[PDB]
């Protein structure tokens, strides 16, 4: 079984700037790697999908890149509303396992 | 547009079994991709369940196989989940979910219910 | 046996190629027209297939731009479905190429095809 790790764990930003997650795998995954947003209301969506192809809705400020083991999340500008848990999960092989979890917080 | 409601026992008692159902609306299970139950802990920890294609093959997460049950009325279009002999690790807040298929991009789940809170508590509650 | 180079195609704009004398169609797919794509009822279609049984990429749409109708060639970008119409006897196809209203009994056929890496061979 596969076990990602989101980090850094809950780290938060200003009102307008970049912010790069990670997630690293214990195994092997190609590039099988999706990304959900977990709205503070409870409501999950999903963002990006094949670690860089964006869903339908999300906004061009968002990013996605990485190989092998190592993966990315980056944003230009959390104005106003990119507040909330972000997660990922593999699906090279079953089961899918998703990460710690990256809650975005605004100072 | 696809839309995923999720309805059912937002509190069992310990040892019983839970049961949870998620009313699909604006296209067919039996269409086409795969129709998933995973759960979000307290702890921010998410866990995929399993699933039921459309075709009505099942694939259960090995954590869990030997208790849940995942099955389907095409009639109605909507799956359901049956988790039996609960117990307090179970108190989580279960969602539904679609997932899609593209032999290159793999797997992907697009359409997500509402999510409905689960509750082991040993307590009363009216039926 | 042709060689695209999708590298060379914008996001959402179609590219029309000669293979064997006929037409291939290949469309750069927005993320909106994948999910207008793999969101629709088989039982509103004909001729029932799911996106993904039509494509290997989600991104690329990739088939033989021939109406199954009496062969004339679809125009992109038309019809009542965002996808293509033939002006010939008015068959209209989606995003993913199916038919949605006319004569035309099928849906576009997708024609051999595989992947190496900026550039996709059919054949
Ligand atoms: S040939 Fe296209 S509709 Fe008749």
């Amino acid at each position: 079984d596969i076990e990602l790790t989101q980090t850094p764990v809950s780290l938060a930003a200003s009102l307008g700037d970049r912010v790069t997650i990670s997630c690293r795998a214990s195994q092997d995954i190609n590039n099988f790697l999706n990304w959900y947003q977990q709205k503070p209301d409870g409501t999950i969506k999903l963002l990006i999908y094949y670690t860089s192809r964006l869903h339908a809705g999300v906004p061009s400020r968002f990013s996605g890149s990485g190989s092998g083991t190592d993966y990315s999340l980056t944003i230009s500008n959390l104005e106003p509303e990119d507040i909330a848990t972000y997660f990922c999960q593999h699906h090279i092989k079953f089961p899918w396992t998703f990460g710690a979890g990256t809650k975005l917080e605004i100072k | 547009e696809v839309k995923l409601q999720e309805s059912g026992a937002g509190l069992v008692q310990p040892s019983q079994s839970l049961s949870l159902t998620c009313s699909v609306t604006g296209y067919s299970i039996t269409s086409g991709y795969y129709w998933n139950w995973i759960r979000l802990f307290p702890g921010n920890k998410l866990e995929w369940v399993g699933y039921i294609s459309n075709v009505g093959d099942n694939n259960y997460n090995p954590s869990l196989k030997d208790r849940l049950s995942i099955t389907r009325d095409t009639s109605k279009n909507q799956f359901f989940l049956k988790l039996n002999s609960v117990t307090t690790e179970d108190t989580a807040t279960y969602y539904c979910a679609r997932s899609e298929y593209y032999s290159v991009t793999g797997y992907a789940m697009d359409y997500w219910g509402q999510g409905t809170t689960v509750t082991v508590s040993s307590a009363w509650r009216h039926p | 046996k042709v060689e695209v180079n999708l590298a060379a195609i914008p996001l959402g704009k179609n590219v029309v190629v000669k293979w064997q004398g006929k037409p291939v169609f290949i469309r750069h797919r927005t993320p909106h027209e994948i999910q207008e794509a793999n969101s629709v009822d088989m039982s509103a279609l004909k001729d029932p297939q799911t996106d993904a049984d039509r494509v290997k990429d989600p991104q690329w749409l990739i088939m033989l731009g021939i109406c199954t109708h009496l062969g004339c060639v679809p125009i992109g970008e038309a019809g009542d479905f965002g996808g293509w119409f033939c002006p010939c006897h008015g068959s209209h196809y989606d995003i993913s190429g199916r038919i949605r209203k006319g004569p035309a009994p099928l849906n576009l056929e997708i024609p051999a095809y595989e992947f190496d890496g900026d550039k996709v061979i059919v054949g």
